[PDB]
Parts: C-alpha cells; structure tokens; sequence
RNA sequence: GGAGGUAUGACAA
RNA sequence: GCCUAAGGUGGGAUAGAUGAUUGGGGUGAAGUCGUAACAAGGUAGCCGUAUCGGAAGGUGCGGCUGGAUCACCUCCU
RNA sequence: GGGAGACUUGAGUGCAGAAGAGGAGAGUGGAAUUCCAUGUGUAGCGGUGAAAUGCGUAGAUAUAUGGAGGAACACCAGUGGCGAAGGCGGCUCUCUGGUCUGUAACUGACGCUGAGGCUCGAAAGCGUGGGGAGCAAACAGGAUUAGAUACCCUGGUAGUCCACGCCGUAAACGAUGAGUGCUAAGUGUUGGAGGGUUUCCGCCCUUCAGUGCUGCAGCAAACGCAUUAAGCACUCCGCCUGGGGA
RNA sequence: UCUCGUUAAGGAACUCGGCAAAAUGACCCCGUAACUUCGGGAGAAGGGGUGCUGACUUCGGUCAGCCGCAGUGAAUAGGCCCAAGCGACUGUUUAUCAAAAACACAGGUCUCUGCAAAAUCGUAAGAUGAAGUAUAGGGGCUGACGCCUGCCCGGUGCUGGA
RNA sequence: UAGUCGGGACCUAAGCCGAGGCCGAUAGGCGUAGGCGAUGGACAACAGGUUGAUAUUCCUGUACCAGUUGUUUUUGUUUG
RNA sequence: CCCAUGUCCAGGUUGAAGGUGCGGUAAAACGCACUGGAGGACCGAACCCACGUACGUUGAAAAGUGCGGGGAUGAGGUGUG
C-alpha cells in the first residue's frame, strides 16, 4: 500500500511512500549478491555520456534468474524481497535440489508457492514456459527475445503483456507500451503481471530523495548560455525562439522519431505505439 | 445453515424443545450476524444485504433489552457465553 | 366510451 | 503587612456608527433589444445538474405529466 | 402508573413450502454499430421542407470474407415481478438480503413510532487510474433567419463505461409519512394454501399476500378518493400559517 | 584617524534607507491573535519570578526573615509587531564588486525509446544508458499546493499520406 | 637500533597496466587471461627504566607468533 | 563533477507513523491517555558557509580582520587513492 506522510515539514508535505507490506524479509541471499559500482553516467573514456546520473545510495546487485531454464525441479517461493536495482520486487526461490535463485515477483505471488518452468508447466502465475506453450489471451511478463537468452521485456513494476495469436514460428504479443509484435515462439515468458503495481503512485516529496535514488538535477536548456545549449541566451526569460525545441545536441525534442528507419525488427512489428 | 442453526439452538435452549426464547434467538442471531459481517467485508458494495445485517442487529438489540428488563441474571449469563457487550 | 404504457401590438375608457 | 474601589498597561472578545468602492433586490401612466412562457405558444413544458450565450434563454444527461394530436394491446363500464 | 403473577391473539423463533430483472463478485453468449484487412465493383454516397458542409476515382457507398474493440442486452415482456427508496431485464456459477404461504412445536407484549444521530440515495458534476464502439454538452463548419450565440444538417471533446473515493441533489411523485383496527360489491392478474369434481389436463368453490380496473356508504372547494381511502378511528414523527423580497 | 567606554534634554528630527549603534537575550511560570495545507503560525504577543538566611517540606514549593540602586548582580545565550511584492519550501550560484525575484527542487505535461532501445563518448573496436526493459531510460517546457488553463492548424516545424 | 609498531615478503576496491586478442593513415585506441593498486580486510608483547640526542626498536622483568635441531614420552607404518 | 574507501557532526529541544490501555460501536470510524522517536525538523558549539558594516586598500593578507550573520543528520562536512 501507499502511505501518505503528514506535513510535519515542508519537505515531508505531500510526500508518499510504499509501506513495503509485501516485503517479507530484509536479509538478501549472500550467495546471489554481486558488487556494482555507481557509474554516474560516465563511460570507459570517463566522460559523462548520460546526464543527471550519479551519487545516491550504495547498492548490491541481486543476480536475477531471467532465463528460467531449470525445468527439472520446482522452486518454492521463500521470500519477497526489496531489490534496489529495479522497480519490481524479487522472490527468493529454493529448488528442491538445493539451488537458490532470485526471480521477479509477479503480482499475486505468495511465499510457499511452488513454481515450475518448461513446456509441460501449468499455466499458473510464476511459471515460465516457451511462448508456443502459452494459450492466447494469457497475461505474461519477462519475455525473452532470443531462445535461451533470458527475459528482456516486461520487467518493470506493474508491467504486463498479452498473447494475441500464433503465426508461423512467431507468437503475436501485445507489449506493455501497446505495440503489437512477433516474438520467436521458442522464447520463454513467465505467466502473470509484474508486482509492485503501486510503484508509479509514489510522490517522491523532496529533492533530497531523488538524490538518494541517484538522480542529479536537470538544468533546463533555456537558462543556459548559447555556447551550452541551442535554447541558451537571450535577455530575461525567453521563448524557445527556434523552429522547434531541441536537445542540447540540436535534436528536435517534440514529436521527432528517432527509431532507425531501416530497423531489422520492423518486419516483426505489426502495430506500433509510443 | 440449518445444521449449524439447530446445533446452536440445542446448545442454548432454555429447556427441551425450546426454539423461541431470548437466549436461543439471540445466539442464532449472533452467528447469523457474524457470518454476514464476514460477507460484508468481502462484498463492501453489497449495500442491500447490509440492510439485512442491520435489521438483524436491531432485532438482537431489542431481544437483549427485553431479556435485561425481564431477567437480569439470564441476561448476564447469555452475553458472557456469546461474548457480547 | 374512459383508464397507466409506448416577430410585434401607447394609455385611460 | 493581607484584602481592596478607582486608575494605568496589555492581548483578545462583543455591540453600533461610519468608509473610496462594490453586489444583487424593490420601485418608478406610457424608453431600447428581442419573444422565453400561456394553444401542440409554433422546438410540449417543467424538475435537478452541467455547460454555453447580450438578454430572456439554448444544449446535453436523467427524471416528471402538472402532455396537444393521430395510431395500438391490456383493462373496464 | 408502579410491584408480584398468569395468558396468546400482536411480535418474533422453529418446522414445512413458494416465487422473484433484490444485491455483490467472477466468467460468458449472440445481434448490431464502428474501425481495420482483403476480394468484387464504379460514380456517386450522405443529408433536408429544400439545400449545402461532409465522404468518394489516393476506389467511396454497396457487397463478400474475416479481425479488433466498446457499449447495450431483440423476442420473451405483461397497470408482470423484485427492492426501503434510488432502482433492478442476455446466460452461468459463487457469496448474500428480504418477502409470501401453511403448520401451531417454542418464547410470552419481547411491540409501534422515532427528534438528534447513522446508512443508502437517479442524473449531472468532482478526484485518481483505466477504457472509449455508439451517443453527445462544449465546440467547428453548413443551413434557416431581419438577427440566431437556437431548433435542422455534417462533424465532434468532456461525459456517457470500469475501479476506488467524493458529492447528497431531482415533477427523488401516488406531488398522498409510518403502525394498527374497522367500513358494500363487481372483475382482471402475480405467488401461495385448502376442499369438490374432473381418467389427467383443467374446472368449481374457500382463503392468504400482492398488483390493476370499475363502483356504493362516507368523504371532498371541486376535481375526485373509495378495503392498495383522500372513509371511520387511536399512536408517534415530519411539516404548513398571504404573495413578493428568498 | 582608528578601536573602545559614558553623556543633559529631546528620541529618527539623521539618512537613499534607522546604515551604524542601542535595545532583546539564560532558566522557570502565567499566557498567547489573524490565518492555516490543521503540521503549524509560537520562543507569536504580553506579563511574573530569580540573591541571602532560618523554619518547614508532598522535594517543587510554601511560610518567614534579611541586605542592595540593582539578585541568570560578572561572561556568554531572540528585539518585536502590522502589511505588500517575488519565490512554495531545505538547498544552489558569479573562488576575488551581484546570494537574488536567478538555478535547483518535489509535482505537472509533451515527446522519443520494443532493447544491438532512444540518447551520448569514439574513425573504429569498445563503453555509458543497464547487468536497466515502457510503473523503464533520454529530451523539451512548466515548477509545492489550491482553483484553473479559453480561441486559432492559415504560416513554420513535427507526424502520417502518397 | 624492532620476528611483535607502520609498509614489503598477505588480501583485494576505485582506478591503472595488460600475454594473446579486437579496432585503426602512421602514431596508436580498447580490452581478456593475468597483475598492479588502500584510503578498507588480515596479522605475534607489554610495563617500567635508561641517553645530551632513539626507544612497544636499547636494557630489566615477564610474554607471544612462525620455524629449526636434539632429548624423552606416546602411536603409525601402506585393512595406512 | 564523479568513482572507491574511511571519517566527523558538543549539548539541548520538538514529539510524525506505528503500538498499548481505557472509553465508544453490531463491528467500526472515532475520542482520550500513555508509549513510540520520524524530520533536506527546531535552538546552538565544533565544522562548513560568506548576509551587513567598519577597517584594511605601496595591506598583517594578490580578498583578510573585528563586530554581528546563515547552515549545522544533510541535496551535509572532510581525509586518502
Ligand atoms: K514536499
Ligand atoms: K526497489
Ligand atoms: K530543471
Ligand atoms: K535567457
Ligand atoms: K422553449
Ligand atoms: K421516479
Ligand atoms: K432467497
Ligand atoms: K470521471
Ligand atoms: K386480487
Ligand atoms: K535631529
Ligand atoms: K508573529
Ligand atoms: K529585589
Ligand atoms: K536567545
Ligand atoms: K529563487
Ligand atoms: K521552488
Ligand atoms: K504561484
Ligand atoms: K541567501
Ligand atoms: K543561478
Ligand atoms: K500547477
Ligand atoms: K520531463
Ligand atoms: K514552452
Ligand atoms: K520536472
Ligand atoms: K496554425
Ligand atoms: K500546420
Ligand atoms: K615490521
Ligand atoms: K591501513
Ligand atoms: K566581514
Ligand atoms: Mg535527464
Ligand atoms: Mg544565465
Ligand atoms: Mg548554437
Ligand atoms: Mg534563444
Ligand atoms: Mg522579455
Ligand atoms: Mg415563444
Ligand atoms: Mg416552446
Ligand atoms: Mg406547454
Ligand atoms: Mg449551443
Ligand atoms: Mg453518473
Ligand atoms: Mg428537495
Ligand atoms: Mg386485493
Ligand atoms: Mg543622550
Ligand atoms: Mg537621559
Ligand atoms: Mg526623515
Ligand atoms: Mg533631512
Ligand atoms: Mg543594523
Ligand atoms: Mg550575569
Ligand atoms: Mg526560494
Ligand atoms: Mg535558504
Ligand atoms: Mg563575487
Ligand atoms: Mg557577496
Ligand atoms: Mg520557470
Ligand atoms: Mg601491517
Ligand atoms: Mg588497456
Ligand atoms: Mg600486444
Ligand atoms: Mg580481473
Ligand atoms: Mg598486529
Ligand atoms: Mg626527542
Ligand atoms: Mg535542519
Ligand atoms: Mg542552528
Ligand atoms: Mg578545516
Ligand atoms: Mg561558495
Ligand atoms: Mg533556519
């Protein structure tokens, strides 16, 4: 649930946060933790390549089993855990043979559920099957784009996709964005939608909290100088004062499409959206 | 349920064959009221059934008032067994 | 026969 | 020395007066604009609500007959 | 009126039955509209009092085959049913309220009304998140007209739909508060019950509770009401006291 | 001239401006308005008490007495109030003449992006974005919250058509 | 003046270097294995005394850590 | 500006959510206490900052000092690499 803080301070005023009710532990699985340094938007040349990233809290990476290709044994859900690296929660599962893994927690997943993966798995939340084995109309997430590569699509909190049909070696899927496309039928997906649906409703509340979450401030181009931004300069506040608004590198910011016009996947995208 | 109703009737019957009496009626109304409350919390938009719950509550209250005005010893005995207030 | 339903124009005289 | 009237200071409470300006309302034998209602009032009217328009009002949604006319079945004399 | 008893008719429980678009949740069906794709096909289509805007040779409308999506549920359907009212109409299941009829085993006046409080409450509207076929305030264009910020036409956004939370108002009307008893008849119909016939089917009669129509007594300013009273009575509540200003 | 102390009567008449200085200052107690997002506004304001010595104590006082001009006796610890503009707020900035009404901000909205994502660094390889995946990431504008955000698509851009 | 302090003969972070490798007019750029790299991890002694100037470093007392040689004691010799 | 790894913030104050008890109720909402210890929270040293003013202006100083001033658990200060 979302808890609304009382306005004890102006910073606390209008702020909200999740009450983390679904989280059953705060002791992550040591075996599955890996270190990640904060790149702060800087690449192997040490240059800022993505603005507005850096600082904030330290994090340990939780190795998520996106492939879900262990089909022999079932895995019992042990915990629902907070994952600082993604908007969704993750579930610690113990395979009967003693192998431990993390998965994305689907909506409605509960501690104690027994999950299976493979062509013969039931159509149940948390089970992962090849798309060819999933009946049409089923809500799915964690869709892999290439066989054996692991889930890549529909992984953020509250997201879901739906199977629309089978044509050839491809399954017609509606993605979370509304786009309808073909995914290779040998690709696997997990049944259900991603949990933590309330994630989008959080009112961050104060600037410091965004800094905790590794976001550095955005400066508007209009309040820069002309040598910094096409919107820079002018006396006083100014309008855009150009044909169209542009990025710092002169690329139109309202409406101009940036997808490669010769994309290979265009053959596989049936109906676009976003 | 007629089975659950009869077994409550036998547990609280003032004597053999006593179906009607403040104790029997109140107790049966008490399990009826509890079950309908569970339904109410699951179906919070079922306003029409909730009105049935309220009439059950008022009838139970009226019978409790009659029992208290009539035999305060019985009234205290009953409310303890059913856990009322 | 009966019944519920499907543009403008004083004032008094 | 205690109590204490009056007096002084302070922040509130309460009642009337007055105030640039402002709001709708009532009045005013014969002003301007339209014609909304009363007949089916010429788009039936009215109710609540929303929205728009100089203005009466218009339009949408639901409701009412306190509905003119011709056309049906049930009912009943 | 108070106190101690007794009672069973009011009220309730039990037992046995009856009907129902009563409510909530989750699914699901066909018809139709729209859009989309593909054939066929060729210059119109659409619309009005008459027109035009609009759509169409960038191939329409029509027609065929499919696909998507939303909303509403033809026939049944009925002064028919259910609900306190607002209201409830495809079908299926799950949860759930109430009512009615017999019986007379049980309780033994436990009842009625109910200021204040609480709950529910059409439509429009509001907030957050979805959806969006059709319809359609606003709005645009075309007309009509003296003018038209209308009626008419072509479009069309909110809204209409869903979830959750607000709002709390309607010619929210039977413009008739609730409870109880009493006071001619006739005739429909919905759900019951009992009996007399009928080979059954059904018909006959008695009856309970609804729902209508007609109509005495009585009532009413009149209109009209009339066992579903606006009649004859008792209890409690709400409300009224010339019109306007409100 | 600088730095510091005291000043009769007056008390902002000074001055662009109460600049500077003065005054307030601790603790306890009484008490505390408009307005409000119901948290606040408040330490609002405005007042009272404070030393010493006995007696007595429920251990905080109370009673009584005593001295001084003065008792947080020195030092160090808010001046306050009314009202208007602007910015919601804490923050940030012109190192060295500008700390602000500027930037940022949470919130809003638009748009791009189906993942070898868009975007960016690079001739490239290789990276960042992300060991992220549309509730995510980039970009433009607006800038808490409340109520709201009307008309114009001819022009220019963008998008689609072809 | 130190087996015991701090550093090395221990460890890894960021980062850096980088066999082959990938890329590129030249130069070189990037990068795998492998390493380097503390500001972190690990790690055995203390009190007093002493000099003009050093001391947990010298000295006194009493310790600890790793290892070496020998003596005695136990037990194991390839079902160990 | 960022990365990895350390480290610093005297002392007071306020009293958010949650919890408990007792009232309240059909159950609730909810009221009152207590507990609880939130915050780019409050007062205030160190620490960081640099708002006013005087002075300095061949300076004590190529930007400071005096008296006051703001922040001071954070979008914080600061060390090492
Ligand atoms: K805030
Ligand atoms: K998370
Ligand atoms: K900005
Ligand atoms: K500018
Ligand atoms: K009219
Ligand atoms: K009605
Ligand atoms: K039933
Ligand atoms: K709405
Ligand atoms: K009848
Ligand atoms: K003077
Ligand atoms: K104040
Ligand atoms: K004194
Ligand atoms: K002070
Ligand atoms: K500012
Ligand atoms: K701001
Ligand atoms: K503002
Ligand atoms: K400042
Ligand atoms: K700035
Ligand atoms: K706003
Ligand atoms: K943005
Ligand atoms: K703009
Ligand atoms: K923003
Ligand atoms: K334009
Ligand atoms: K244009
Ligand atoms: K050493
Ligand atoms: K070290
Ligand atoms: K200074
Ligand atoms: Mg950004
Ligand atoms: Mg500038
Ligand atoms: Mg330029
Ligand atoms: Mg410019
Ligand atoms: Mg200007
Ligand atoms: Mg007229
Ligand atoms: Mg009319
Ligand atoms: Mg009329
Ligand atoms: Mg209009
Ligand atoms: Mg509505
Ligand atoms: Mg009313
Ligand atoms: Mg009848
Ligand atoms: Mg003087
Ligand atoms: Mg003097
Ligand atoms: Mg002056
Ligand atoms: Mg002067
Ligand atoms: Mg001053
Ligand atoms: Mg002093
Ligand atoms: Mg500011
Ligand atoms: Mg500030
Ligand atoms: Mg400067
Ligand atoms: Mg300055
Ligand atoms: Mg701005
Ligand atoms: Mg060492
Ligand atoms: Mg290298
Ligand atoms: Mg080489
Ligand atoms: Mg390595
Ligand atoms: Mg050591
Ligand atoms: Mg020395
Ligand atoms: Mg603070
Ligand atoms: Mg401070
Ligand atoms: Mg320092
Ligand atoms: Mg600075
Ligand atoms: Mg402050």
């Amino acid at each position: 649930a979302i808890k609304k803080y009382k306005p004890t301070t102006n910073g606390r005023r209008n702020m909200t946060s999740s009450d983390f009710a679904e989280i059953t532990t705060s002791t992550p699985e040591k075996s599955l933790l890996q270190p990640l340094k904060n790149n702060a938007g800087r690449n192997n040349n040490g240059r800022i390549t993505v603005r507005h990233q850096g600082g904030g809290h330290k994090r340990q990476y939780r190795v998520i089993d996106f492939k879900r290709n262990k089909d022999n044994v079932a895995a019992v859900v042990k915990t629902i855990e907070y994952d600082p690296n993604r908007s969704a929660n993750i579930a610690l599962v113990h395979y009967e043979d003693g192998v431990k893994a993390y998965i994305l927690a689907p909506k409605g997943l509960e501690v104690g559920m027994r999950l299976v993966s493979g062509p013969e798995a039931d159509i149940k939340v948390g089970n992962a099957l090849p798309l060819e084995n999933i009946p049409v109309g089923t809500v799915i997430h964690n869709i892999e784009m290439k066989p054996g590569k692991g889930g890549q699509l529909i992984r953020s909190a509250g997201t879901s996709a739906q199977v629309l049909g089978k044509e050839g070696k491809y399954v017609l899927i509606r993605l979370n964005s509304g786009e309808v496309r073909m995914i290779l039928a040998t690709c696997r997906a997990t049944i259900g939608s991603v949990g933590n649906e309330q994630h989008e409703l959080i009112n961050i509340g104060k600037a410091g909290r965004s800094r905790w979450m590794r976001k550095r401030p955005t400066v508007r181009g209009s309040v820069m100088n002309p040598n910094d931004h096409p919107h820079g300069g002018g006396e006083g506040k100014t309008p855009i004062g150009r044909k169209a608004p542009v990025s710092p590198w002169g690329q139109p910011a309202i409406g101009y499409k940036t997808r490669n016009k010769k994309a290979k996947s265009d053959k596989l995208i049936v109906r676009r959206r976003t | 349920s007629q089975e659950r109703k009869n077994e409550i009737i036998k547990e609280y019957a003032r004597h053999e064959g006593d179906t009607g009496s403040p104790e029997v009626q109140i107790a049966v109304l008490t399990e009826d009221i509890n079950q309908l409350n569970e339904h109410a919390r699951t179906h919070k938009k079922d306003h029409h059934s909730y009105r049935g719950l309220m009439k059950k509550i008022g009838h139970r209250r009226n019978l409790l008032a009659y029992l208290r005005k009539t035999d305060i010893q019985r009234y205290r005995e009953l409310i303890q067994r059913l856990g009322l207030r």
